[PDB]
């Protein structure tokens, strides 16, 4: 709560050059993203927090009630340090410490297991990868 | 001669171009809108 | 992302969103239908043999 | 960088078909309308 200006991110460090005149940046949006603290002389750069999409792999449900979640675009080292709570929009947090971890270009999916053979395609998942409930 | 002539001029591969064009410049314009106002007193949420 | 575009980062904003009923997940429904529609287009094309 | 001004929401999936994997059918294409 910077003056008024109320908001939500993480603030870091810029090296942006603020002339004496002038306290608020601004993009493309017209929406401030660097403020100055009002007690020193320093500058801050605003960016929101991490945020992104969740994706539910499943057979049908007759057939099993077991599934697999896929993180969007995600580097795979980002989920475990948010495990706590009060910190995740979804609460059943337990999965993403489940079965390991495999990195495909559209985030890592976590709950299914990689084989090396080839098979056709059953549930596409993106990037040339696809999921299927085998033995 | 086909290799030569792909490469010669820019308006080669123009019916590739603009549908790749098409996709980004309406994005651009989806972002800029949210400068406006719609006769309110101001565009930022959280001030009003 | 509708809940996000509009009322971003406000609290108070995406409760009243919620009284619009079901805008965000028509959108959310219309665009998957292009999305799963492009992979056919090449699975068509390339995928003859 | 504007890739990186899309903080409210606009991202992009990427393809089923990975570039490497269409240049696999159409080089079949281009030795089974040769031989
Ligand atoms: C349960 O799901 C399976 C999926 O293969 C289907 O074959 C079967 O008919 C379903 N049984 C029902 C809906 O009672
Ligand atoms: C994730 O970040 C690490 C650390 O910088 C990097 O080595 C790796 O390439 C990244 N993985 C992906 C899928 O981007
Ligand atoms: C494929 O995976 C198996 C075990 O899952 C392993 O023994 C084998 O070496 C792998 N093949 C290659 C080419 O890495």
């Amino acid at each position: 709560n910077f003056n008024g200006l109320k908001g939500t991110g993480v603030l870091t460090e810029s090296n942006k050059k603020f002339l004496p005149f002038q306290q608020f940046g601004r993009d493309i949006a017209d929406t401030t993203d660097a403020v100055r603290d009002p007690q020193t002389l320093e500058i801050l750069d605003i960016t929101p927090c991490s945020f992104g999409g969740v994706s539910v792999i499943t057979p049908g449900t007759n057939t099993s009630n077991q599934v697999a979640v896929l993180y969007q675009g995600v580097n795979c080292t980002e989920v475990p340090v948010a495990i706590h709570a009060d910190q995740l929009t979804p609460t059943w947090r337990v999965y993403s410490t489940g079965s390991n971890v495999f990195q495909t270009r559209a985030g890592c999916l976590i709950g299914a297991e990689y084989v090396n053979n080839s098979y056709e395609c059953d549930i596409p998942i993106g990037a040339g990868i696809c999921a299927s409930y085998q033995t | 001669k086909i290799q030569d002539s792909l490469s010669s001029t820019a308006s080669a591969l123009g019916k590739l171009q603009d549908v790749v064009n098409h996709n980004a410049q309406a994005l651009n314009t989806l972002v800029k809108q949210l400068s406006s106002k719609f006769g309110a007193i101001s565009s930022v949420l959280n001030d009003i | 992302d509708c809940t996000m575009y509009i009322c971003g980062d406000s609290t108070e904003c995406s409760n009243l969103l919620l009284q619009y009923g079901s805008f965000c997940t028509q959108l959310k429904r219309a665009l998957t239908g292009i999305a799963v529609e492009q992979d056919k287009n090449t699975q068509e094309v390339f995928a003859q043999v | 960088l504007i890739c990186a001004q899309k903080f409210k929401g606009l991202t992009v999936l990427p393809p089923l078909l990975t570039d490497e994997m269409i240049a696999q059918y159409t080089s079949a294409l281009l030795a089974g309308t040769i031989t």
